[PDB]
């Protein structure tokens, strides 16, 4: 459906106004008719967008409630139902029992219900950015008549009118245009002001000047055009459907989930239906049969589990809000730390997104200057005088300004009227120089030369704030060759001198080497008028020569980039050392998109592409064995033309890529490559052009202050203060709750053996019910809780960072290893504890464990108030029950007590207690009011009849504590081991 | 003691409640403690 | 296979059977503790059966007993629970001097042979003779139900002392050494007619304190017969037997906590 969006667009630039106007019906200057323009309304339809059609939350809730373990739940809930609809209608049951039990049941559902869908969330308003980017009117022509007209009503060949300030209402062919500039960064991410004029300028659509896009806007000049494109038939409202239809997927976190529900509601339906028949077969009623069921039913299910994992989730995201990094997706806290390829965009992104001093050329010497933000580097150059010629021009040959009422934020971060170059230099001077406008107050401009598309420079007339000279100083800057071919001496070290061949090759060396680096440089240079040929009242002529600019004194150059934000490169560095591929997508040009990729480390010191070893041994790049380079530069005119599968190869055979000059398509493009080798992949993005990659991505991260409304409702994440670095803590943060919820997952399902045991002995031993269906939910929507979560707090075992990205195919959140340890050894450890108490009780009132075996039969009946124990005493029906539920109490109890345990053990996977040490202060929180809890139900009056909790006798509480003690040794002798041999044994058949 | 041996079948089940609400809101606040160490 | 190799299915075969060999032997070595600190004459605890129940031998469906006197079968049932615990107090069952005893025919004082150790044989229980349950194939035509003292060990059920008011007041109140039984439904609609131990409504102290199983096999508690010849026919009339005494109490959730609950109609 949308693979046709996917796609490289076509157009009619190519063609001549007149010829453009036949095949729209049009007139280049009267416009259309009231009625045509009416007509082609009705055929082609509104120029708008149309938001894609959403599920209702509705369905939404309601998906989660039939998902295995619901499934299971609402069995049980209908089964209780069941089996009271049974009695209702055959023994009149005063009891309230199957009922509520119904009742809680189907209740445990929806509450489930809540917290699945609350992780569940998609906020996605895509379109509607988009939507805001079509202007409300638009000035058109019709009948000769220029009108503002509702922009909807817009149609295909009608003339529009655009000035400065105005949003292009629709994809337009430039007919008429004076002086104007557009801000194309919708399609390139780049907002360096675009020339748009009538004439044909470029092949490619999207790079000629006679074509203006909507999603953009005129920034100055004037301009009229024939619409071409209209709604959803415009390039950008493509991207907009593009953006908005991309199917959302899973996440890695979510397909983890859905996986260990598969197994435990395996083990749930196996061993339920295995004791159905089970008892059956022992001759058990179905009345019973169906009663047996309900219980193994909830002992399987671990009920509280999903809203443990959704708290986990929501307490980590509760962190990284407060390190500005806003989780819109609760799931997208993980996949950051499952991240095995980032895709970033450079602009915005990984750099500061302004024009900025990078070098200086003067005294023969490049200095380099600092482009940080908060400025962490250190100073260049302050005593030569030549800077302070070269600073004084820099200044003063300048038009820029610093907008009102800014003198409050950083220089670097002030917002400037004017070019991004001079802003650059005013930037400069005012850090290292101070107060620019007392340079040009001191300076009084007489004359000027703005700069011209045909001088290449820019020339001024002050009077020298010197009063022992108070004369005519000149200056100006321009093109580096242009601005040497008009220079006779050198500023060196304060005194001028000859400009000799020597200095002059020096010139072209440091130009090559800025240049080379990407930067944008300009030359500077002056001249001190003579006195006595220029006046106090010497008028200059600005449109005539009335002043030589020939054989002036050449100062200096300066270099000038957008770089990257100062946390960047180290942040790229640590990614890497991570195992984290790092990509550049982005829409500027190539020399400016692979000089910030070594800047930063996308490209390490050494890595070639086949053109460097071309150009090095100089050779024809047909020659370069293409396999001996590890780093590729890919423009997007190229990567129009290859097939996927070869862009797969791209991908498969470099470390270091670099994709410049891509459109939004082809950033998406880049990033289902990447997904298709099996890799999890995030997307940095500030831009609308970044928009379909960042909802495409496994993660989308958008940067906060620089970002475009777009990009940040196609995004997962907001890093809200621009901090790069959040990427890196985001990644530690996904890995560390991924471990964490191992832990959490091991300690809740643990108990589970406890509770499904008691109800098999039940029915092989017949004896009393050791455990009852009320008592289990006591357990795991009640005491496991908050210990449970705690987890979730649990620091590093060692240095995550120093891992590989894990294997999603291999590296599951729930394998045999953790079910082995939590069924097979943990909580059968557990089940036994429980039992013991269970006797214990019994036998303290008389039934000894041997008298016990085959009773139920006429222990449950409820017409013998005289059962035997073994003592020789008689019980009546509700006497003996009150111990049996006693039993029930102190079962619970155990499985707190051995939880204790547990909890501390499940802390670590391979560190020892004395080595994590107990720092995990929500953790001890757990077991304090876990106990209380446990207490509280058990001592608490009236207990006793809404949950069937009987008081416990102060030795109850001892009986599980050699069991206690036994799984916290076995569990540290056991790591001990793992630790003691890497090799495998231990660590391959229970290292979760 | 002999025929007046009422004691051996009687269990004063009102203060093991009134000892074991106590010793549960201790239980509590101590925790209280300890997790407030830092909010 | 599923999992592993065969080498790997056994390593966890042998590991497993180890483990779970010693958890059985550490639970087993737990269980053996605790019945090293228990008595082999008398039970730990005692709170939990301390009032005692009072149960009958008709087998209630629903602590219910309707038939029709008219019919066979329909009362058979009653018959097979009632001859069962009767046939225990048979003569050729308590034979020569042990280790039974012949004991007052007469409502008597307690009888202590010692504290409940093994220190003496079998101590010797007092007979009692299912003879002196007078009346009572059973009462096909208006039942006659047999009533029974829970037995616990130690335990000297005191009769009520006529200092006061008495429901069955003063009426043969043999104060020192009967514990009565006065059954009741307003709505008397019936005859209430008591037999036992003397010919008195109660059971016999000489029978008290029970020494337990393992002291006293094959010993006997007393029973008190009672017969319902009521005049009324073809209506569920709820029957309440009551006992008193100083160490006898009721509840309201345990309906059998020293007391009856019968649903006799002699649909008919
Ligand atoms: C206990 O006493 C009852 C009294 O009914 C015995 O029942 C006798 O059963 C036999 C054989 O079935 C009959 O011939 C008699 O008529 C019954 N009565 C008597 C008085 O002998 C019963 O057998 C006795 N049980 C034991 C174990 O001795
Ligand atoms: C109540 C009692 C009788 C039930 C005992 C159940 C035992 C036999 C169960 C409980 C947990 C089970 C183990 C759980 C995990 C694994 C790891 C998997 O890779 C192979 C099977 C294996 C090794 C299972 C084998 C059987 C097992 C040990
Ligand atoms: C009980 O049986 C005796 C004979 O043993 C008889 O005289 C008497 O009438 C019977 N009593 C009643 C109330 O039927
Ligand atoms: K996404
Ligand atoms: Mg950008
Ligand atoms: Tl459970
Ligand atoms: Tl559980």
């Amino acid at each position: 459906l949308d693979e046709l969006k996917k796609e490289v667009s076509m157009d009619d630039h190519k063609l001549s106004l007149d010829e453009l106007h036949n095949k729209y019906g049009t007139d280049l200057t009267r416009g259309l008719t009231n009625a045509r323009a009416k007509e082609i309304l009705a055929r082609d339809g509104p120029n708008s967008l149309t938001p894609p059609p959403t599920t209702p939350e509705w369905i939404k809730f309601c998906r989660q409630l039939f998902g295995g373990f619901s499934i299971l739940l609402w069995i049980g809930a209908i089964l209780c139902f069941l089996a009271y609809g049974i009695q209702a209608a055959t023994e009149d049951e005063p009891a309230n029992d199957n009922l509520y039990l119904g009742v809680v049941l189907s209740t445990v559902v929806i509450v489930t219900g809540c917290f699945s869908y609350y992780q569940e969330a998609k906020s996605s308003r895509i379109m509607d950015s988009f939507k805001n980017m079509v202007p409300q009117q638009a000035l058109v022509i019709r009948d000769g008549e220029k009108s503002t007209i509702n922009a909807e009503f817009v149609v295909a060949g009608d003339l529009v009118e655009v000035k400065g300030g105005d949003r292009i209402p629709a994809d337009l062919r430039i007919i008429s245009a004076h002086g104007c500039k557009v801000d194309n960064s919708s399609l390139t991410g780049e907002s360096e002001p675009q020339t748009r004029s009538p004439e044909f300028s470029s092949e490619n659509p999207l790079e000629t000047r006679n074509i203006a896009f909507f999603s953009t806007n005129c920034v100055e000049g004037t301009a009229r055009g024939v619409v071409v494109y209209t709604g959803d038939r415009t390039v950008m409202g493509r991207i907009a459907t593009l953006a908005s239809g991309l199917e959302v997927g899973r996440t890695p976190i979510a397909i983890e989930i859905e996986h260990f529900i598969h197994i435990i509601t395996g083990v749930a339906v196996f061993l339920g239906v295995s004791f159905f028949i089970l008892s059956l077969i022992l001759g058990y009623s179905w009345l019973e049969a169906v009663i047996f069921l309900i219980g193994i039913i909830v002992a399987n299910v671990p009920e509280g589990l999903l809203a443990t994992v959704t708290v986990c989730l929501t307490l980590t995201a509760k962190r990284m809000a407060r390190k500005n990094c806003l989780v819109k997706n609760l799931e997208a806290v993980e996949t950051l730390g499952s991240t095995s390829t980032i895709c970033s965009d450079k602009t915005g992104t990984l750099t500061q997104n302004r024009m900025t001093v990078a070098h200086m050329w003067f005294d023969n010497q490049i200095h380099e200057a600092d482009t940080t933000e908060n400025q962490s580097g250190a100073a260049f150059d302050k005593t030569s005088a030549t800077w302070s010629a070269l600073s004084r021009i820099a200044a003063l040959c300048n038009r820029a300004v610093f907008q009102a009422g800014q003198d409050n934020v950083p220089i670097l971060k002030r917002s400037v009227a004017g070019d991004a170059s001079e802003s650059a230099l005013l930037k400069c001077i005012e850090l290292c120089c101070g107060s620019v406008q007392g340079m040009r107050d001191r300076n009084p401009k007489i004359v000027e030369i703005p700069f011209n598309s045909t001088n290449k420079y820019q020339l001024s007339i002050h009077e020298n704030e010197k009063s022992s000279e108070s004369r005519y100083l000149l200056v100006m800057k321009g093109a580096p060759e242009r601005i040497l071919d008009r220079c006779s001496t050198i500023l060196l070290n304060g005194a001028e001198e000859p400009l000799k061949e020597d200095m002059k090759e020096a010139f072209q060396n440091a130009y090559l080497e800025l240049g080379g680096l990407g930067e944008r440089v300009l030359g500077f240079c002056h001249f001190a008028l003579p006195e006595d040929k220029y006046n106090e009242g010497y008028p200059f002529d600005a449109d005539e020569p009335n002043f030589p600019t020939t054989d002036l004194c050449f100062v200096g150059l300066m270099a000038m980039i957008d770089p990257p934000r100062a946390a960047v490169p180290d942040a790229v560095g640590k990614c890497r050392s991570a195992g984290i591929k790092v990509i550049m997508v982005t829409g500027d040009h190539p020399i400016t998109a692979k000089a910030i990729a070594k800047g930063v480390g996308i490209i390490s010191e050494g890595n070639e592409t086949i053109e460097d070893i071309a150009a090095r041994l100089n050779i024809p790049i047909g020659q370069v064995n293409p396999r001996d380079a590890k780093a590729c530069v890919v423009h997007g005119s190229d990567l129009k033309d290859l097939s996927t599968e070869v862009l797969d190869d791209i991908l498969h055979y470099h470390t270091e890529i670099v994709f410049a000059r891509t459109s939004p398509q082809q950033k998406l493009i880049i990033v289902e490559g990447c997904q298709r080798q099996g890799a999890i992949v995030a997307v940095t993005g500030d831009g609308v052009n970044d928009s379909p990659a960042l909802k495409k991505a496994d993660i989308g991260v958008a940067m906060g202050i620089s970002g475009s409304d777009v990009s940040k409702q196609a995004a997962d994440m907001i890093l809200l203060d621009d901090n790069f670095a959040s990427i890196v803590t985001g990644v530690e943060e996904g890995r560390l709750i991924f471990d964490n919820l191992k832990k959490s997952i091991a300690y809740t399902l643990t108990s589970n053996i406890p509770e499904i045991t008691p109800f098999l002995v039940f029915i092989i031993g017949n004896v009393p019910l050791p455990l009852g269906t009320v008592t289990i939910l006591c357990i795991d929507l009640g005491t496991d809780m908050v210990p449970a979560i705690s987890l979730a707090y649990e620091q590093a075992e060692s240095d995550i960072m120093k891992r590989q990205p894990r294997n999603p195919k291999t590296d599951k959140l729930v394998n045999e290893r953790l079910i082995s340890m939590a069924y097979g050894q943990i909580g059968m450890i557990q089940a036994l504890g429980g039992f013991f108490s269970y006797f214990v009780i019994l036998a303290e009132n008389g039934f000894l464990p041997m008298d016990l075996i085959g009773k139920r039969v006429r222990w449950d009946d409820r017409w013998i108030s005289d059962v035997e124990d073994s003592f020789g005493q008689q019980w009546t029906y509700e006497q003996r029950k009150i111990v049996e539920f006693t039993c029930h109490t102190s079962f619970f109890i155990s499985i707190v007590v051995v939880q204790w345990a547990d909890l501390i053990i499940c802390k670590t996977r391979r560190n020892s207690i004395f080595q994590q040490g107990m720092k995990n202060k929500i953790l001890i929180f757990g077991l304090f009011e876990e106990t209380a809890l446990a207490a509280f139900l058990s001592y608490c009056p009236g207990t006793d009849v809404a949950l069937r909790m009987y008081p416990l006798k102060p030795s109850w509480w001892f009986c599980a504590f050699p069991y206690s003690l036994i799984i916290f040794l076995y569990d540290e002798m056991r790591r001990f081991i793992i630790r003691r041999s890497p090799g495998g044994w231990v660590e391959q058949e229970t290292y979760y | 003691e002999g025929p007046d041996n009422d004691e051996r079948f009687t269990y004063d089940y009102y203060r093991l409640r009134v000892v074991g609400l106590i010793v549960a809101a201790v239980l509590c606040v101590i925790g209280i403690i300890i997790l407030l160490a830092g909010k | 296979f599923l999992g592993r190799t065969g080498s790997s299915w056994f390593k966890i075969f042998l590991f497993y059977l180890i483990f779970y060999g010693c958890l059985a032997g550490i639970f087993i070595g737990t269980i053996q503790v605790l019945l090293l600190t228990l008595s082999d004459f008398e039970p730990k605890y005692q709170d939990r059966v301390a009032p005692p129940g009072l149960s009958h031998a008709p087998y209630a469906i629903k602590t219910e007993i309707s038939f029709s006197i008219s019919n066979p079968k329909s009362y058979e049932s009653f018959v097979k629970s009632m001859h069962k615990l009767m046939d225990l107090y048979n003569e050729s069952s308590q034979a020569g001097n042990s280790p039974f005893e012949d004991c007052s025919d007469t409502p008597a004082d307690y009888i202590k042979r010692g504290d409940l150790d093994d220190s003496q044989g079998q101590k010797k229980a007092c007979r009692f003779s299912r003879m002196w349950l007078k009346n009572c194939g059973y009462a096909e035509g208006k039942p006659c139900v047999v009533a029974k003292l829970n037995r616990i060990i130690g335990f000297y059920p005191k009769p009520l002392k006529n200092t006061t008011d008495l429901p069955e007041e003063l009426q043969a109140n043999y104060n020192q050494y009967v514990l009565p039984l006065r059954c009741a439904a307003r709505e008397k609609i019936g005859s209430i007619e008591y037999f036992g131990l003397g010919g008195y409504a109660g059971f016999p102290l000489q029978y008290y304190p029970y020494y337990g199983k393992r002291l006293q096999k094959k010993y006997l508690q007393p029973l008190l017969a009672i017969q319902f010849t009521n005049l009324t026919q073809n209506m569920e009339l709820r029957i309440e037997c009551k006992v008193y005494g100083e160490n006898i109490d009721y509840s309201e959730k345990d309906r059998f906590r020293g007391r009856f609950e019968v649903k006799i109609e002699v649909k008919s």
